[PDB]
RNA sequence: CGCGACCUCAGAUCAGACGUGGCGACCCGCUGAAUUUAAGCAUAUUAGUCAGCGGAGGAAAAGAAACUAACCAGGAUUCCCUCAGUAACGGCGAGUGAACAGGGAAGAGCCCAGCGCCGAAUCCCCGCCCCGCGGCGGGGCGCGGGAAAUGUGGCGUACGGAA
């Protein structure tokens, strides 16, 4: 398919995080919690939100 | 008979357009005897009636729009014809309410630290 | 050739009144008016004719609306009102 | 605060994580249009330090100039006169790419008052800004005493007439002896005075 | 051509110097528009001196006149501070203040 | 031509009226100076741009 | 759900209609082209006394903007008579004139009598 | 596969607003000559002037020091007198050419971002009730909707400030 300008420029900003070295600064949030932990832990922020209006 | 435009805003709409549409029938009759040469009675009269549909619509007019600003008196939008026409830029300025705003610091300036009246001698 | 001779074949016309500026100085050819310029937004006009300038300004026309509104400033334009009756 | 940490971060440009980010960003910004609405300010700290309130009327576009000088905008060669004005290809325009940057986008943003403008990127031909824009008929601004200067008719186009930060750099003017030549309102202003002979009624 | 005897003299008037002419005409009319602006800004603080706050004893600098004294712009925070007189209070009784001003001496 | 349009036809039927001498009655007024009307046209003469 | 054709077109939104919180101006104007208004005089030249006495038809100056079948609805109500129909030509004066044919059993003259042209 | 967020981007005769163009004497931002003078002429001069372009207001612009000074120091900006045809620039030729100090006209000062502390304590819109209502505002309700933590409001800004 011959995509709209801004569906091709966000597929080949995904391809350039891959292809260009990124820095380690950067390429930290990459590296994340995995997907049991993250149920536990909004589980816990579960019981602390803030008041709603 | 003079048709005067005290006494025609107290009569209803309809018996109004009955009154156009009679002198506009008069119009036209005294438009076929300016055409066909009539007498100079005939041929001034023709002032005389337009003058008077002019004072009928003139009073038709201003009563519709008379009861339009009453109907739009209470409401937040309105037409535009009958909101205030001022210049263009006097329409585009601040209210008096928003040019009779002063922030919280500004307040408490004025509050703790007023204009005194004061003199020196001499 | 070139002169009294050559006069004879004006017979189709380079331009029309505009229906802008109503002078006869619309180009049908390159649908451009050369007194105004019609289709640009901005009417043309330049500093090296004042002359040219005095035809067309604010003074010369019928005023329809500003002779009112200068007429309205002297009550700070006041409206919605009316004279108190008899 | 966080908006310390940003500025400082964003002036080590040279860095590997700055490199990345402008380059990045400078190719993201090359593939759209001259002039397009960004959705939000990119460098939030510094559209803050120059006036942006992130609230409703406060309006951000992201906008590309082309780099270089003024070439004379003459035929051929053939600007005809003495051999002073005969120079066309390495003379430069008077006003910087951002004020440029801001009248182009004032331009066609015409219902809205530009406050500021800051630079985000650059390439060899093309240096990309973000002006800030405000709305001055929302009511968020009309209400607001702080921002409300900026509905008066007066700052109508600052960007055109040369008010704004990026247009105020090239007119020359501050207290110094370095610009004698704007004292006044302005150079032209000076000019007037030091080149209007007074003519007393006593002489 | 030069005369006999006489000044090399360089006249400014290689411009267009007829353009921007200055006449004073209206100087005996902007002489009485700043009386009535003066006098209705006296009536306007009516109890309130005519001249406006008072201004501070100055040295003048730059040795032509190091030996006069002037009125200058406003009391300094140091004066108003020994004088036991708040600053955002001493506008208010018509005192001109201005924080730029340095004590020395 | 007799190929007209509208408005050409309209400029010609205004350019028309204007063209009749001026009434017997103007010039016994009191406040009067026309002696005659010096905006007439000839078709021969005066060619009425176009 | 697939891509059928290699081509991205717009997808069709909805679209809502206007429903204006307040009319832009308070009231619809006044038809000025009003019945009277659109037939000004008829002729009463000698080359419109033989159209009326022979073809049975009548002379108008009528208004410019005017067509032919609002000339015809006009004579039908203000002399309440129909038409067979109506020719209309603009003359270099820069009015226009309006031949109107009546009915084979209406007759022109007997019309233009109680109207007043003879 | 489907569903639900957020981001980015579209389409609406969607609801409510705004801009366009004119005049242009005075003002602001660019662009910008050649006649002329140098007894020629090319740098200069004409001149940042005419022409060109954009943008306003009843004035505009500037404006509360990254200042002047070298003193026993002054103290925002604008305008007048003087400095001064001076310092200085210039085929150092023709010509060009300010500023400070001083005397007056007027005189008015201020606010943010940051850094911090406060339960986003802040703002906009729609429906209803009453009032004002001809420069669309005020309080009262709405288990009404949004903006905003990618930072609104209060204190607070270099003269220090906060607890
Ligand atoms: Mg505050
Ligand atoms: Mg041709
Ligand atoms: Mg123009
Ligand atoms: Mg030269
Ligand atoms: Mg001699
Ligand atoms: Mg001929
Ligand atoms: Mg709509
Ligand atoms: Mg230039
Ligand atoms: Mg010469
Ligand atoms: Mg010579
Ligand atoms: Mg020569
Ligand atoms: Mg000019
Ligand atoms: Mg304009
Ligand atoms: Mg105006
Ligand atoms: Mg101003
Ligand atoms: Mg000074
Ligand atoms: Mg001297
Ligand atoms: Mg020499
Ligand atoms: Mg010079
Ligand atoms: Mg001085
Ligand atoms: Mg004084
Ligand atoms: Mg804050
Ligand atoms: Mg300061
Ligand atoms: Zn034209």
């Amino acid at each position: 398919v011959k995509w709209p300008r801004y569906i091709r420029l966000q597929r080949q900003r995904a391809i350039l995080y891959k292809r260009l070295k990124v820095p380690p600064a950067i390429n930290q949030f990459t590296q994340v919690l995995d997907r049991q932990t993250a149920t536990q832990l909004l589980k816990l922020a579960h019981k602390y939100r803030p008041e709603t209006k | 008979a003079k048709i005067k435009a005290r006494d025609l805003r107290g009569k209803k709409k309809e018996e109004l357009l009955k009154q156009l549409d009679d002198l506009k029938v008069e119009l036209s009759q005294l438009r076929v005897a300016k055409v066909t040469g009539g007498a100079a009675s005939k041929l001034s009269k023709i002032r005389v009636v337009r003058k008077s549909i002019a004072r009928v619509l003139t009073v038709i007019n201003q009563t519709q729009k008379e009861n339009l600003r009453k109907f739009y008196k209470g409401k937040k939008y309105k037409p535009l014809d009958l909101r205030p026409k001022k210049t263009r830029a006097m329409r585009r300025r601040l209210n008096k309410h928003e040019e009779s705003l002063k922030t919280k610091k500004q307040q408490r300036k004025e509050r703790l630290y007023p204009l005194r009246k004061y003199a020196v001698k001499a | 050739t070139k002169g009294t001779s050559s006069f004879g074949k004006r017979r189709n016309k380079t331009h029309t009144l505009c229906r802008r500026c109503g002078s006869k100085a619309y180009h049908l050819q390159k649908s451009t008016c050369g007194k105004c310029g019609y289709p640009a937004k901005r009417k043309r006009k330049y500093n090296w004719s004042a002359k040219a300038k005095r035809r067309n300004t604010t003074g010369t026309g019928r005023m329809r609306h500003l002779k009112i509104v200068y007429r309205r400033f002297r009550h700070g334009f006041r409206e919605g009102t009316t004279p108190k009756p008899k | 605060g966080a908006y310390k940490y940003i500025q400082e971060l964003w002036r080590k440009k040279q860095s590997d994580v700055m490199r990345f980010l402008l380059r990045v960003r400078c190719w993201q910004y090359r593939q759209l249009s001259a002039l397009h609405r960004a959705p939000r300010p990119t460098r939030p700290d510094k559209a803050r330090r120059l006036g942006y309130k992130a609230k409703q009327g406060y309006v951000i576009y992201r906008i590309r100039v082309r780099r270089g000088g003024r070439k004379r905008p003459v035929p051929k060669g053939a600007t005809y006169g003495k051999p002073v004005h005969h120079g066309v290809n390495q003379l430069k325009f008077a006003r910087s790419l951002q004020s440029v940057a801001e009248e182009r986008a004032g331009r066609h943003c015409g219902a809205l008052r530009v406050l500021n403008s800051y630079w985000v990127g650059e390439d060899s031909t093309y240096k990309f800004f973000e002006v800030i824009l405000i709305d001055p008929f929302h009511k968020a601004i009309r209400r607001n005493p702080d921002t409300q200067w900026i509905t008066k008719p007066v700052h109508k186009h600052r960007e055109m007439r040369g008010l704004t930060s990026a247009g105020r750099k090239s007119r020359g003017l501050g207290k110094g002896h370095k610009f004698h030549h704007t004292i006044g309102g302005s150079r032209r202003a000076a000019w007037r005075r030091r080149n209007t002979l007074q003519l007393h009624r006593y002489r | 051509a030069p005369s006999r005897n006489g000044m090399i003299l360089k006249p400014h008037f290689h411009k267009d110097w007829q353009r921007r002419v200055a006449t004073w005409f209206n100087q005996p009319a902007r002489k009485i528009r700043r009386r009535k602006a003066r006098q209705a800004r006296a009536r306007r603080i009516a109890p309130r001196p005519a001249a406006g706050p008072i201004r501070p004893i100055v040295r003048c600098p730059t040795v032509r006149y190091h030996t006069k004294v002037r009125a200058g712009r406003g009391f300094s925070l140091e004066e108003l501070r020994v004088a036991g007189i708040h600053k955002k209070v001493a506008r208010t009784i018509g005192i001109s203040v201005d924080p730029r001003r340095r004590n020395k001496s | 031509s007799s190929h007209k349009t509208f408005r050409i036809k309209r400029f010609l039927a205004k350019k028309q009226k204007q063209n009749r001498p001026i009434p017997q009655w103007i010039w016994m007024k009191t406040g009067n100076k026309i002696r005659y009307n010096s905006k007439r046209r000839h078709w021969r003469r005066t060619k009425l741009g176009l | 759900k697939i891509r059928t054709s290699p081509t991205f077109r717009r997808p069709k939104t909805l679209r809502l209609r206007r429903q204006p919180k307040y009319p832009r101006k308070s009231a619809p104007r006044r038809n000025k082209l009003d019945h009277y208004a659109i037939i000004k005089f008829p002729l009463t030249t000698e080359s419109a006394m033989k159209k009326i006495e022979d073809n049975n038809t009548l002379v108008f100056i009528v208004d410019v903007k005017a067509n032919k079948h609002q000339i015809k609805q006009a004579v039908k109500k203000l002399y309440d008579i129909d038409v067979a129909k109506v020719n209309t030509l603009i003359r270099p004066d820069g009015e226009k004139k309006a031949y109107v044919r009546l009915a084979p059993d209406y007759d022109a003259l007997d019309v233009a009598n109680k109207i007043g042209i003879i």
